[PDB]
RNA sequence: UCUUUUAUCGAGAGGU
């Protein structure tokens, strides 16, 4: 086996058509496959010690059957859902966005390794934005030297005028990034991006060169920036935790109230519903509004670089639910839809009395990860974990 | 090892009951078709004589 | 009004009721009732609405194909081993499975 | 010694500084119940440590709470998986297949229980000097 | 043994990450190159090859 | 200690690797986007646990259920002479240069599996066959064929 | 040489979300109904609240690929302090006396607003900005 | 053009500071002195008997890793570069090791003290293990217990800090530049100030701190370095010095013999 | 056999392995492959290159 | 059992040439350097100092993949002079420094004991 | 189980420590101090002799099988 | 001038 033959490449269990590809084959030492990381996505495929299988062709038919039906480039659209499925992953993906920001400049010596890079490049190192007092690109130039020619993308994100105060927004004309951050929405795998747009327009082995331009640049930009994540990036202030843990205070006086009007006859009945069913109904939207509510606050506070805010707005990893759970309220724990049921006889724990219907006495957790967790709500999460 | 089975799914005999504290671990547990059925004393567990 | 039970030709004979908007779920008795074509219409529906409750969206000409195969002979066809055992393809064909 | 059939008729204080309920305000220490119903108790009984309620497997891992069930039951299926030193007397025995460690390190996040696994005489892994970086790519 | 069979000329092995690599390329070992072979036709293009 | 499993993937010398400003090399470097989404934290309050502990002289405690805060490892060592959260300046191993980030760094207690590659690698061309059917025979250790 | 020149009065500067980068906005002094709006670098040239720039747009400087400046070469540069090159993405032609050219400049951004007989010389495709005091 | 000024200089490790030259210079000073010093150290050991509680090879990689005495080893060749068979005299030295413990009570402990040079190419200063004082005992190789004999022979030969992480001269070198933080090459992490939560680095004296009235300059590079070199008594740090910017030119001037004879 | 140095025990006298162990594990002709002791591997050697134990010492290929 | 030998990081076989170049097309006055066996020691000694005489306008490097050993490396002048003799220029240069920085030190040492 | 020659991460010899370190545990020093005085400042080195586990102890005391 | 052997049934422990 040597360089360039055509190689059918497959991992199972295999589902949909895309978990059958033929590679070309380059020869490396040591004692592993290798992948580009941008073909993790129809495999559902991690590097966290998977096994994949190789065939190998044999007479000249197969080969040509391989090298034009089977291979990469030519799958890069699903026909599932009118949609692509490779595109930026992880590292790539953040620093990306880190580097086509409005306050990023660098200077000669490393932009012309940046151009070096590439190599689609022609040979043009194109001029600067600062001509004096000292020659300064940006991130969108070495960008958009990555962009074929010819491409033309306009999307509107929320409606803002041609002036773009918050960055947001994408224009891009002649394959020169007039302005927009570069974020999952353009170089995703969302429809109407720009990997659909140049498939659907410089064929389809051009789309398969501009993830090495882009990555190469991005990775070489992002070696030389870094990127961490500390403990203090999980800790926030001493007035957004007051708020906190006021809007927790009065979630949970509110519960107080609840209880004393189901004990008094007082509580209206829902249609459809008994009393004791309307009645958890109500406690649920009130603690979940808390959780919601304390996490909102928690969210808001950070500051412009704690890290999470970078891996999450970059939208590659996480979501706003990590955040909540480490900086406000853990929350609410469930057991098919219901909640901690009495498996002891009329009470959750024998820590606990009987009939008691405190927030903390059937699962509601009220601390958070960098704090800490008292014994029973450890027991209850360990709980909700099994369920999973 | 409880010798329940492996057929009929449900998820009654598979879950941590209530009176499951502090006589057996509540997270050591294999995976895959015995999660929740085979099952590892706590610290300071004893068998009666 | 969204109604527990089915019960279609009794329901769709009130007065009040506008008799041609009225539909239901257990699409058995829409094909005892309405025939071939509306059964078709409402079991893409169905599968229309099970996959799209979670944000998931398929194209359409895939659910088109699987619901004109489950009621391309007359009946409902249901698949696991009655429903498909019964046509007349090859022996093998039915016996490899 | 209570059972199970029995710890329905009980009732039982966590820690020993419940059994006098107190006269703080802290964002750092957790935050304890309150027994909302309750203006008089009468506790008949006190856990010794509350960290006894874990396994064997599960006693290994250093703060075994700021994390998320599925890593505890992860963790405590691969902590039976490490290599290190089985017995002391490898020399003499003749079993099938045996792996062992060159130079092994006893922690520096000790858990008390820790010294009743014998896991600082016969310890089953090295430390190392960790850092978080987004490097060369490689690491993804 | 008719709709699965067992083949030939297969590779099974574990996988790795690698960032500097064209979008359709994979890295085959050097004990897997040669332990697979291929057969080829001598013409006249490639006899001396 | 904390479920999170990786395997290696290059192997980089002495004076590659990104040596702090003391002249101290990490061994070991994983990546900041298996955190966030899996949420460990137990992990990096081990590690600074673990800072302290060696840079003090004794083996720290760290028993679950206890009052042992964050603050106060953050306290002992900013006195000890250090950035209290961990944080570091280092320099980049290729060309000298203050990386524009600081890097969270500490010795942590690994432990090593029994899976290795070169007990899972395989591959053939033209073995052996069974007697019943003439097929490949299902095995590793005897040149088997996959399926 | 020249395709426009003014002198204009720096009154809001707006820093805010980044460090680097300031926005400002600028009404001329000879005459009002020309505004212009700028992003600029502050650790090269800073600005203030309430100042003074002489502003002159070009096309070119001299009296492909790039090459670091010789010191022995001039052109309209070596009068000025901040000079950028930019690209023209929008060029209105709205109701009445009203031009909004909206310039690029490399990622930064600067909307110019002014009359007719003003700035219809600047349908250009590559425009100079350049900057003094 | 450039200087020196040697802040601490002793026996086995130097303190210094670099000034006016270019930084890739100093870093590949740095990269050469940690990559490139050809040393010495055992390659090959034939064990003819072990009867201890310890394994081979185990015991052969505490041999491989073992500081010898390098301060004429500029001058033997290479193990590539002899035309003999096997090995001779102008391309390795020999050691050898021997012993037994003798009695019932009792637990000898083989140390690396112990390791008498055998035959060597003379008269040069190689072989000797490195010892610190005259008395000290040094590396602990193994131990004995009852009847347990053990001995040995050793070839050592030549080599650098590329094939194996042994025949490394340095242990860590401290490196920086720039401590008050004037050329904003880096920015500083915070939660309520970012000069109330960081440490003073030790050199943070020998320049001036920034006036609070200062503008921003935007010419100046980094040229004032701060540097200090250990070792493990192997070599002492002027030699390991000077043998660096040695090796260094000598690269230098093969690449320019290159370009001049590809004429 | 089909030679006369095949298992015999050899030392390596020029090369990378140049005073290594090894055995003769196949020696068809011109290019042997020794199987050293000293890592797990067997290479692929000049016969040139070789010393073979006998009667009196290491001799060259002339056993 | 498939590791790469070690010493294959700075030991040259007969068929290879330590140094190879060839000239660029898509701009004049351009040519390509290709290192065997060299890293970024030598590159970076070299590209820092090409990167400031007034006559090189473009000067740069990379390695391709850090598992084998070699570099490229891209340098492009003015119409006057042609770049080999620049390349030559900055390597004497460059050993002119490190020789007086040997002597100096050896003079402070001397006086520092 | 048994003192390591070289460091981990750095390669500063300290296979020579570890008698002067258990006779500096018998006049009753600390282990900081005790480290304080062996010279020992980055804490590599450090945990590289305060979490060693030495077990040849037990491996001498099974009689010799030859 | 090649060639060159690995039972069988069943049970369990595991990895994605
Ligand atoms: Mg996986
Ligand atoms: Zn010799
Ligand atoms: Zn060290």
């Amino acid at each position: 086996l040597m360089d360039d033959d055509p190689v059918l490449f497959n991992r199972q269990p295999s589902l949909h058509k895309m978990s059958m590809m033929a590679h070309r084959v380059k020869v490396m030492p040591y004692s592993t496959f290798r992948l580009n990381l941008s073909v993790t996505s129809p495999y559902n495929a991690d590097f966290d010690g998977d096994e994949m299988n190789l065939h190998v062709p044999q007479s000249e038919e197969t080969r040509a059957e391989l090298s034009q039906l089977c291979a990469v480039p030519l799958q890069i659209v699903s026909p599932q859902s009118n949609k692509p499925v490779m595109g930026i992953v992880q590292d790539t993906l953040c620093g990306v966005r880190k580097m086509t920001l409005r306050d990023t400049f660098i200077e000669y010596e490393q932009v012309m390794n940046m151009l070096f890079w590439v190599p689609s490049w022609d040979g043009v190192v194109p001029q600067p934005a600062i001509l004096k007092p000292k020659p300064l690109w940006t991130g969108k130039q070495l960008l958009s030297i990555a962009i074929p020619s010819g491409i033309h993308l306009q999307r509107t994100d929320g409606g803002n005028s041609l002036l773009s105060p918050k960055d947001n927004g994408m224009l891009i004309v002649d394959g020169k990034v007039m302005f927009g951050v570069v974020d999952k929405k353009t170089v995703g795998s969302g429809g109407g991006g720009l990997i659909h747009t140049v498939m659907r327009e410089k064929g389809p082995k051009i789309c398969a060169e501009l993830f090495g331009n882009i990555q190469k640049v991005v990775n070489y930009w992002l070696l030389h920036n870094g990127f961490s994540i500390g403990i203090g990036d999980a800790i926030a202030d001493a007035s957004t935790m007051k708020e906190i843990t006021h809007a927790i205070s009065s979630a949970k006086e509110q519960v107080q109230e609840i209880i004393y009007k189901a004990q008094h006859n007082e509580l209206e009945l829902k249609p459809g519903m008994t009393l004791r069913e309307s009645f958890e109904g109500e406690v649920s939207r009130t603690l979940n509004d808390a959780r919601d509510s304390a996490g909102r606050s928690a969210e808001m506070n950070l500051k412009d670089l704690n890290n999470v805010k970078q891996m999450v707005s970059a939208g590659s990893k996480g979501s706003f639910i990590n955040i909540a759970q480490m900086s406000a309220c853990v929350g609410q724990q469930m057991v098919e839809g219901k909640r901690i049921a009495f498996g002891f006889a009329d009470r959750s724990l024998p820590h606990f009395t009987k009939d008691d219907f405190s927030p903390e006495s059937k699962g509601f957790v009220e601390n958070s990860y960098l704090r800490g967790l008292t014994p029973q709500e450890f027991f209850f999460h360990a709980m909700a974990g099994r369920e999973g | 090892n409880t010798p329940i089975g492996r057929d009929g799914k449900l998820a009654k005999p598979r879950q941590l009951h209530n009176t499951h504290w502090g006589l057996v671990c509540p997270a050591e547990t294999p995976e895959g078709q015995a999660c929740g059925l085979v099952k590892n004393l706590s610290l300071l567990s004893g068998i009666s004589i | 009004l969204e109604t527990d039970g089915i019960n279609l030709a009794e329901v769709m004979a009130v007065p009040g009721v506008d008799s041609s908007r009225t539909y239901s779920n257990s699409f058995v008795e829409i094909l005892s009732v309405l025939g071939i074509e509306a059964t078709r219409s409402s079991l893409y529906k169905e599968i229309l609405n099970v996959i799209a409750f979670d944000g998931s969206y398929v194209n359409y000409r895939h659910m088109a194909l699987l619901v004109d195969v489950m009621t391309s002979r007359g009946y409902l066809m249901a698949i696991t081993r009655h429903g498909i055992n019964r046509a007349d393809t090859g022996a093998l064909m039915r016996c490899s499975f | 010694y209570v059972d199970g059939e029995e710890e329905e008729t009980i009732m039982i204080a966590m820690t020993p500084e419940d059994l006098q309920t107190r006269s703080l305000n802290d964002t750092a220490k957790r935050i304890k119940p309150e027994m909302s119903t309750s203006s008089h108790h009468t506790f008949t009984h006190c856990e010794i440590h509350p960290s006894m309620i874990l396994g064997v497997a599960a006693s290994i891992i250093p703060f075994p709470d700021h994390n998320q069930s599925p890593r505890n039951t992860y963790q405590s299926a691969m902590g039976k998986q490490a290599m290190g030193v089985f017995l002391t007397n490898y020399n003499v025995r003749m079993d099938t297949m045996a792996n062992i460690l060159y130079y092994p390190q006893k922690p520096l996040a000790k858990t008390q229980a820790m010294e009743y696994l014998k896991f600082r005489e016969l310890p089953a892994g090295q430390n190392a000097i960790v850092a978080i970086a987004c490097y060369s790519g490689y690491n993804q | 043994n008719l709709m699965g069979k067992r083949v030939d000329f297969s590779a099974r092995t574990v996988i790795s990450g690698d960032p500097n690599l064209e979008l359709d390329q994979v890295g085959v070992p050097i004990s897997i190159a040669k332990t697979l072979s291929y057969p080829e036709t001598v013409t006249q293009y490639n006899i001396h090859r | 200690r904390h479920g999170q499993k990786g395997t290696i993937g290059v192997t980089y010398r002495h004076e590659d690797m990104p040596f702090s400003a003391e002249g101290i090399v990490p061994d070991l470097i994983i990546n900041p986007h298996a955190i966030p989404s899996r949420m460990t934290v137990a992990h990096l309050i081990e590690c600074l646990l673990s800072k302290v502990g060696s840079i003090r002289g004794y083996e720290g405690d760290a028993t679950p259920f206890t009052d042992l805060t964050v603050d106060a490892v953050s306290n002992l060592l900013r006195d000890n002479g250090y950035q209290s959260r961990g944080f570091e300046v280092m320099y980049n191993g290729h060309t000298g240069k203050k990386l524009m980030a600081q890097v969270f760094f500490g010795p942590t207690y690994y432990q090593r599996l029994r899976h290795m590659v070169d007990d899972k690698i395989h591959a053939r061309a033209r073995g052996p066959v069974q007697v019943l059917t003439r097929q490949p025979v299902e095995g590793r250790s005897r040149d088997g064929g996959l399926r | 040489s020249a395709l426009f020149d003014d002198i204009f009065t720096v009154q809001t500067v707006d820093n805010g979300r980044y460090n680097k980068v300031s926005r400002i906005i600028g009404i001329s002094t000879t005459n009002s109904a020309i505004k212009l709006t700028l992003d600029i670098n502050n650790e090269m040239f800073p600005v203030s609240q309430d100042d003074s720039l002489t502003v002159t747009l070009a096309n070119s400087l001299s009296l492909k690929s790039w090459r670091p400046p010789k010191p022995t070469d001039k052109s309209l540069a070596d009068d000025y302090d901040y000079v950028m090159f930019g690209t023209v993405y929008k060029f209105e032609e709205g109701d009445e006396d009203k031009i909004k050219v909206y310039v690029s400049f490399g990622g930064l951004l600067m909307c110019l607003e002014g009359g007719y007989k003003s700035l219809a010389s600047l349908k250009q495709d590559n425009l100079y900005i350049l900057i003094r005091r | 053009e450039p200087k020196v000024n040697i802040i601490n200089a002793q026996d086995d490790e130097v303190e210094l500071m670099l000034s006016d030259v270019n930084l890739s210079l100093a870093n590949s000073l740095r990269r050469t002195m940690l990559a490139e010093v050809p040393t010495l150290a055992i390659d090959l050991v034939e064990i003819k008997m072990n009867t201890s509680v310890l394994a081979d090879e185990f015991i052969s990689h505490r041999l491989g890793l073992i500081p010898l005495v390098s301060e004429d080893v500029e001058e033997m060749k290479y193990s590539r570069d002899c035309t003999c068979e096997d090995y001779c005299d102008e391309c390795s030295v020999v050691l050898e090791l021997s012993a037994r413990h003798e009695g019932e009570e009792g637990t000898t402990d083989v140390y690396s003290s112990s390791l008498i040079k055998v035959s060597g190419p003379g008269n040069l200063n190689v072989g000797e293990p490195v010892r610190r004082d005259d008395y000290d005992q040094g590396i602990l190789l193994c131990k004995l217990r009852n009847h347990q004999e053990l001995n040995i022979r050793c070839i050592a030969k030549k080599g650098i800090a590329k094939e194996h992480a042994k025949w490394s001269p340095c242990s860590a070198i401290a490196f920086e530049y720039d401590p008050h933080n004037k050329l904003k090459h880096t920015d500083f992490w915070f939660e309520v100030d970012a000069k109330k939560e960081w440490p003073d680095s030790k050199y943070a004296t020998w320049e001036e701190p920034p006036k609070p009235g200062e503008v921003f300059d935007y010419k100046a590079k980094p040229n004032r370095f701060y540097m200090t070199v250990e070792t493990t008594g192997s070599l002492k740090a002027n030699q390991v010095f000077s043998r660096g910017i040695k090796t260094l030119q000598e690269k230098l001037a093969n690449v320019l013999f290159e370009l001049e004879n590809s004429r | 056999g089909r030679d006369p140095t095949l298992n015999k025990t050899v030392k390596i006298r020029q090369g990378g392995y140049k005073g290594k162990i090894g055995i003769v594990k196949e020696a068809n002709g011109d290019r042997f492959r020794v199987e050293l002791h000293n890592p797990n591997k067997t290479i692929p050697i000049p016969c040139s290159f070789l010393l073979i134990e006998s009667t009196h010492g290491w001799v060259p290929y002339e056993d | 059992m498939n590791a790469p030998d070690r010493f294959e990081l700075f030991i040259l076989p007969d068929d290879v040439p330590k140094l190879k170049i060839t000239p660029d097309s898509r701009v004049p006055n351009c040519i390509i350097i290709k290192f065997e066996r060299e890293d970024h020691t030598l590159a970076n000694l070299l590209r820092e100092e090409l990167a400031l005489y007034p006559d090189v306008t473009f000067v740069a490097y990379k390695v391709e993949h850090p598992l084998f050993a070699n570099f490229v490396m891209r340098l492009q002048t003015e119409e006057g002079t042609r770049p080999k003799q620049a390349l030559e220029r900055a390597c004497a240069s460059i050993i002119n420094k490190l020789k007086t920085l040997d002597h100096k030190f050896n003079e402070e040492w001397n006086i520092k004991n | 189980m048994i003192i390591p020659v070289r460091c981990f991460s750095c390669g500063k010899v300290v296979g020579d420590k570890w008698d002067a370190y258990l006779r500096l545990l018998e006049e009753g020093k600390q282990e900081g101090d005790a480290l304080d005085e062996l010279k020992l400042k980055r804490y590599c080195c450090r945990r590289m002799v305060l979490t060693h586990v030495d077990l040849i102890e037990k491996f001498l005391r099974y009689n010799p099988l030859e």
